[PDB]
């Protein structure tokens, strides 16, 4: 949530949008804050 | 007992031996 | 089934009320009512478990029940939380470091338990069928309530013939591993009997529903994951201490996955009590470790007993009372035991031989409250199964005072030796 | 095969997520009681992992979307409102609500 | 759970002056803002193997102080807490221990990308040939979004026989790793049977071949490591992981050459940061005068991270040495290589108020009454004893049905327990009885 | 009772395999031409059986 | 036969059944209150009830300490474990010396389990399965049962199994006309060679030709086991098999070897507990013996609180020789017999006492009679003479080179001459004392 709510294109939509692109911002957080892996899976974790 | 002594294989150099014949049975 | 009766086997935990008050004898203990409220308290306070690392120290003279403290303690506390008991003197290693074993002794008073439904098939097995070919087969299962019939896979045929399980057979399956574990033979389990089997290893069989979903409980204290983490071999946590554990991301990344495991849910941490008796046996480097494994989030409630007060610490020079630098000292809520009234001497020895069945006389009760307020309890302690043993031998009832005359005349004290070692031995 | 690479669980889906963590607490409270629940949520995708969730804690339910076919949705609201057993109704909230 | 949670920072203004009561500290003001000085030192990355010292008498704050440090930094840059103890190894030499604490300060975030081939694998042969060994495998793959076909290398043929893979189950690759995982039978196939030892899972989404990028963060210890013992993974050189594997005095052949030349390599290509942090030896009076003297390279390295020592001795003679005293149990050779940091002995109401801040944080109410009585215990005895009064107080509260801490229940706890200071007079009275 | 059974019910063959035969190794000790001792040889040349 | 040793004559306490000594019962002589002693602690042993006792022998070296203490070994009898230990044992360079102890102390519990098993053996004549009616669909060839014939040289009996037996048979590869063996309880099958009645007369083969059993066909005996708790320790530690890699340790010995708590108490005292309370084992506790316990470290002897304080623990029997002594491992803390007073506290202590000289007469002429030795009264008075002057021991070791010395003179007997002579060869430990004191 707050990493998505901080990036430069998220900052840039909610600065300035056409209604459409900054809704896709607030479900893309229906997303984010019902459950993750409709957002995005957890990764599978490796050494590097 | 039976060390192959400079001898012994100085003799087997000598003329070949002869064949087997294995394939007879008689009893 | 046999665990004989040791020194504290008579103590079935602190005699306290509902409200922390310590009764005279009840539940094994006698006297000592201070120390044993105060042990009450922290004891509650090992139960209530949010506040890590705090640190009490028994102090007291030998023999003043700072270990029947303890181990009353451990007792009252139960299983399902960690009482780790160690001697101060077991941390001295070959195979690691002092403090490694230190970090290692508090972690395994730690435990982390990871508690999870799951839904297993448990029935009597009334016909297993099954062909070779992909081999292909059936199950029928029975309840007292039902039956039901089961088409088996490939991998469910193999693990069931890998328990050669059969008609009669009660077991469970786990509908998420299937692993089969007979429980045993139902009543309709008898062989043919027309030859020689198998046991007539009986058992009920289940009632209720066929299928059913129950709790499993996984219980590991945190030194076992961090072992089992450590290296591939991992059955070090059975075969030996042989360890080294890397701090890198061992420590750390335990803590962090088990506090995101407590977080979300998945895993509660049980905080249990690591008991470190004679812990004046503890070097320097010892103590300045124990001071910061105390400031720690995962670290338990540690309890110590120590028998000596003015006297230099090992390791260096140091004066300091019990033996321990007054930096740890300062981490620390002293209970101070005390020396036993003459009734609470005779107590403790009534209740003592009840636990050892030992029948005496009021008057051997008498001569052996003086012999033990004399010398010292312990002694006294160790003349009654003497006794016993001595009054047995002429075939008696009970210890009568010449019993413990005799034995007492048998057996020497440690006084009696040292005034009797006036023969210059090897000095 | 554990030591050196670490996959998500995908088993108890309720890890990473808070609201399925108080719901878990919230149901359980309620299976005391028994009363059964309706549980209302958009996202035709979110009932999938709420179904997924319920059979975790082997809760009996059934659930309606705009997918459901007409004869099925009166199926299940009469397996449901005339019907015990069941706990749990998971459905849309345009389309079942 | 808590122990020093009540500091969460070292509550400083925006000039970096002490603000006498805040983010959990409550005196300390000159030390608390010297620290200040210390983490902007951090911060800035351009100094190495710079050293501070805090000294004071015991619990004058100088770890509440060093951990407020890692939480002023943030969770971002390392903070390596050490005991000095912790040097006594049995299984590697004293001075590594200390010369590997410093590269596990020192961290590294990189960024990876790594290939995955995932999905129900739909076929697989193997490509026989004349050596006569398998020289690969053929898989096909499906995903709720597509499909695809692939070759893959015998290791990976040997990891899927190590897991027994079956045609139609669904697999996981990482292709650099070389990692397999078989993730069960697709959710359509559990019709089949009536009972099976499968796990059953939906099918994967997104595409049958897919990459992304992911932030690592290492220590240069973790890469010296991973060269000096390696898993490795595509070898059978875990037999050397196994009937040894012990911890090893990698040197500097590697640890200050090859290692130190690949992350430079990473660093100045763009592919990784270096993030320098802190180490922090507590209880650094007990060192041996071997470490001591070591840690004069160890400072002087232009590589070496920062490190904060915390000591709490008087003059006193160093460990190893029997004959030779300093200040702090330290060598004034290395006591000439750090800034020292006073802690002061804290005053009665500063003290009164470390006991609330401390009452508070685990949610003890405590009446004024008690708690100006806990403020005298303190002073009578110490700050750390009257702050631990707290708890058992709070139980006997409980105990009583009340709700708070009140005078008389402070009194009992503070009858049934004893301080160092108090208990030293019952081992003197008594003196020929306690042994 | 929980009895067992097992049924090839394949082609017979298949327990066929099993039963009928069994016989003994027929040959007993063999008395050399010579010294009509009991044989602990057999010379490969003529497959007599001999001792000394 | 066996040599003799310093210990050989000393064959029990020497205890009428009032639990005294009438003088010199069962190799033992004098002593008799220290005797009546260990006879009370030898009953404490056999009541198999107390855990972790502590007795103290404690007296000048020479005292009869080791002798005694092994004697309460002799009257237990070879049952129960009696482990001795010397005080010097504990130091060692794979284990830490705690860890010595532990092993030491459960090494002292023993557990002997008892356990029938049956079996059957014989050459298989006859291997022939049952059909029967069809239990399903018309499939044919139902097997209900299997015949088995088997031969020993006691009978011929044929015997019915339950077609499973058909099947591992089978897997067996086991053929009319060999050897095979059966477990009734377990199931298993075992071929144990093809019968030597089908002789290897030029068979050169290796599998054993194994000859035709004796007895009866079907035979069962309780088999008896004792095991300590160590060696089960052990046994699950560094564990055998050709299996699972980490088996393969086996080039390398075995240093780092401290067992571990989970182990030894959470998966070990479990199966003892349960074989116990189940009829299949007994407890057998067992002595510990530490002599020369004054060797052992403060650390050891802190160590022995715990241990001695718990309910899994053998009665250990401590031996000591010092006086008032500085303890190992202190700075300068003197105390009685080498020993903390802590410990001192745990122990109880029996006093041994120093000879009279007519006591010391019946030892020379035991250990004369044990070496087998014929010495004649005089000699056996100048023995007893010259041993009243220096230590029991000096005086009782002179026997044999005295012996040896009668021997190459041609005397049957130790004539006074000869003990007169080699007091003269030998010296004791008080006469070089002397010898370096005067030179330099
Ligand atoms: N309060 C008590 N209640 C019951 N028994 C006690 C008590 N105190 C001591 N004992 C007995 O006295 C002995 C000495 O107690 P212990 O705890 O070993 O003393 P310490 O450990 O303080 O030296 C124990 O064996 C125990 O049986
Ligand atoms: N300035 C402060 N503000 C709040 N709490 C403090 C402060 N100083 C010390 N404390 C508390 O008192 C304890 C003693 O300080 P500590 O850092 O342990 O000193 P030392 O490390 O010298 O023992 C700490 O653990 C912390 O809980
Ligand atoms: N009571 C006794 N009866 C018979 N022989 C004895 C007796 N006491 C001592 N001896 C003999 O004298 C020797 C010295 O006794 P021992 O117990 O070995 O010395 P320590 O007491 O120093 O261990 C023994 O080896 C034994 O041969």
């Amino acid at each position: 949530y707050d990493d998505f709510m901080a990036q430069t294109t998220t900052k840039e939509t909610l600065a300035t949008g056409h209604f459409m692109s900054v809704i896709n911002i607030l479900m893309q957080l229906r997303k984010v804050c019902n459950h993750p892996n409709l957002f995005d899976p957890r990764p599978v974790t490796s050494p590097f | 007992r039976h060390r192959l002594s400079r001898r012994v294989l100085l003799e087997v150099a000598t003329a070949p031996d002869p064949p087997p014949r294995p394939k007879p049975v008689k009893m | 089934r046999i665990e004989r009766i040791g020194a504290h086997s008579h103590i079935r935990g602190l005699g306290l009320d509902d409200a922390l008050e310590p009764r005279q004898a009840s539940q094994g203990m006698v006297g000592q009512l201070a120390a044993r409220r105060a042990a009450g308290v922290v004891l509650e306070m090992i139960r209530e478990g949010k506040i890590a690392g705090r640190a009490v120290l028994i102090a007291g003279q030998p023999g003043t029940g700072k270990t029947a403290i303890a181990m009353g303690m451990a007792q009252a506390l139960g299983p399902d939380t960690p009482f780790t008991a160690i001697a101060g003197s077991e941390i001295f290693s070959l195979e690691m470091s002092k403090t490694e074993a230190l970090t290692q002794a508090f972690r395994r008073s730690i435990g982390v338990r990871i508690k999870e439904e799951t839904e297993i098939i448990e029935g009597e097995v009334v016909e297993i069928q099954i062909d070779r070919p992909s081999k292909v087969g059936k199950l029928t299962l029975k309840t007292t309530e039902m039956e039901t019939i089961y088409d088996l896979g490939t991998k469910m045929i193999e693990s069931l013939t890998k328990d050669k399980v059969q008609a009669g057979d009660v077991i469970t399956i786990d509908k998420a591993t299937g692993k089969i574990s007979k429980l045993g033979r139902s009543f309709t389990r008898a062989r043919d009997y027309d030859a020689m089997g198998s046991q007539t290893k009986f058992v009920q069989c289940p009632d209720g529903e066929l299928q059913k979903r129950k709790e499993v409980v996984h219980t590991v204290s945190l030194h076992e994951i961090d072992v089992i983490n450590s290296r591939t071999q991992g059955f070090l946590a059975l075969f030996s201490g042989d360890t080294g554990e890397i701090k890198s991301e061992v420590r750390e990344q335990i803590n962090a996955k088990v506090a995101e495991w407590r977080e979300e849910g998945k895993a509660e941490i049980i905080p249990g009590v690591l008991f470190i008796d004679e812990v004046h046996m503890l070097d320097i480097e010892s103590f300045s470790f124990l001071n910061r494994a105390l400031e720690s989030d995962m670290a338990p409630v540690l309890i110590m007993a120590t028998n000596r007060g003015i006297t230099r610490i090992r390791g260096t020079s140091y004066q300091s009372p019990h033996g321990i630098p007054i930096d740890l000292l300062d981490r620390l809520l002293i209970v101070s035991t005390t020396p036993y009234s003459e009734k609470d001497t005779k107590q403790i020895l009534r209740i003592r031989c009840e636990e050892e069945d030992v029948e005496m006389s009021e008057d051997a009760y008498t001569v052996l409250t003086r012999i033990g307020l004399e010398t010292s309890l312990r002694y006294a302690i160790q003349l009654i199964t003497a006794a016993s043993l001595v009054c047995r031998k002429r075939k008696g009832t009970e210890v009568q005072v010449d019993d413990i005359k005799r034995v007492y005349s048998l057996f020497l004290d440690e006084s009696r030796s040292t005034q009797y070692m006036k023969e210059y031995q090897d000095a | 095969c554990n030591m050196r690479t670490q996959f998500p669980d995908l088993r108890l889906i309720q890890y990473d997520c808070g609201k399925l963590q108080t719901l878990a607490v919230l149901l359980r409270q309620l299976k005391a009681e028994g009363h059964r629940v309706l549980i209302f949520t958009q996202m035709t995708r979110m009932l999938d992992v709420l179904e997924q969730f319920l059979t975790y804690h082997g809760h009996l339910y059934l659930r309606l979307d705009g997918s459901t076919r007409v004869e099925q949705r009166q199926a299940l609201m009469e397996r449901f409102n005339a019907d015990k057993r069941i706990f749990c109704f998971i459905l849309s909230t345009r389309s079942g609500g | 759970i808590a122990s020093h949670s009540h500091v969460k920072g070292l509550g400083l203004d925006e000039s970096g002056l002490a603000k006498q009561a805040a983010s959990g500290l409550v005196g300390q003001e000159n030390a608390r803002e010297a620290c200040g000085v210390i983490v902007e030192l951090i911060k800035s990355k351009k100094m190495a193997g710079r050293a501070v010292l805090l000294a004071g008498p015991p619990g004058t704050g100088k770890t509440a102080l060093a951990l407020a440090i890692a939480q002023e930094l943030g969770s971002k840059v390392p903070f390596c807490p050490m005991v000095g103890s912790e040097v006594y190894s049995t299984e590697i030499k004293k001075t590594e221990v200390l010369m590997e604490n410093f590269r596990r300060a020192i961290g590294l975030r990189i960024k990876e990308t790594k290939e995955v081939y995932e999905g129900e694998v739909t076929e697989l042969t193997p490509c026989e040939t004349e050596n006569k060994t398998i020289s690969h495998v053929i898989i096909g793959l499906k995903t709720a979004k597509g499909t695809k076909q692939l070759k893959l290398d015998p290791s990976i043929f040997e990891s899927l026989q190590k897991e027994r893979v079956e045609a139609g189950d669904v697999i996981y690759i990482e292709a650099n790793s070389g990692a397999v995982k078989r993730q069960g039978r697709c959710d359509t196939y559990a019709t089949e049977f009536d009972l099976e030892a499968e796990e059953y899972v939906p099918l994967p989404k997104g595409d049958v071949h897919k990459k992304k990028e992911i932030i690592q963060d290492v220590t240069l210890h973790d890469l010296d490591v991973a060269n000096a013992r390696p898993q490795g993974g595509q070898d059978i050189l875990s037999m050397m992981g196994q009937l040894m594997k012990p911890k090893k005095t990698e040197i500097t052949d590697k640890l200050r050459g090859e290692i130190n030349k690949v992350v430079n390599k990473y660093i100045d290509q763009g592919i990784a940061e270096l993030v320098p942090g802190v180490l922090f030896v507590d209880e650094v009076h007990m060192l041996d005068i071997e470490c001591f003297t070591y840690l004069h390279r160890a400072l002087e390295s232009s590589i070496a991270p920062i490190v904060i020592f915390a000591s709490n001795r008087g003059n006193c003679v160093i460990r190893g040495t029997e004959d030779i005293t300093s200040p702090h149990g330290i060598p004034l050779d290395l006591l000439d290589r750090v800034m020292i940091i006073r802690t002061m002995l804290y005053t009665p109401q500063e003290m009164k108020q470390i006991i609330k801040i401390r009452a508070q944080t685990e949610g003890i109410n405590i009446s004024e009454e008690a708690l100006n009585h806990l403020g005298e215990i303190g002073t009578k005895t110490t700050l750390r004893y009257s702050v631990q009064l707290l708890t058992p107080a709070n139980l006997l509260a409980k105990i009583n049905g009340k709700d708070s801490i009140e005078k008389e229940h402070v009194e009992e706890i503070s009858e049934l327990f004893y301080d160092a200071k108090s208990s030293a007079k019952i081992l003197a009275d008594q003196q020929d009885k306690y042994m | 009772c929980s009895r067992t059974f097992i049924t090839f019910s394949d082609d017979a063959t298949f327990e066929e395999w099993f039963p009928q035969g069994r016989p003994p190794k027929v040959p007993v000790r063999e008395v050399c031409p010579v010294t009509h001792r009991p044989a602990l040889y057999r010379d490969p040349v003529t497959d007599i059986p001999y001792a000394t």
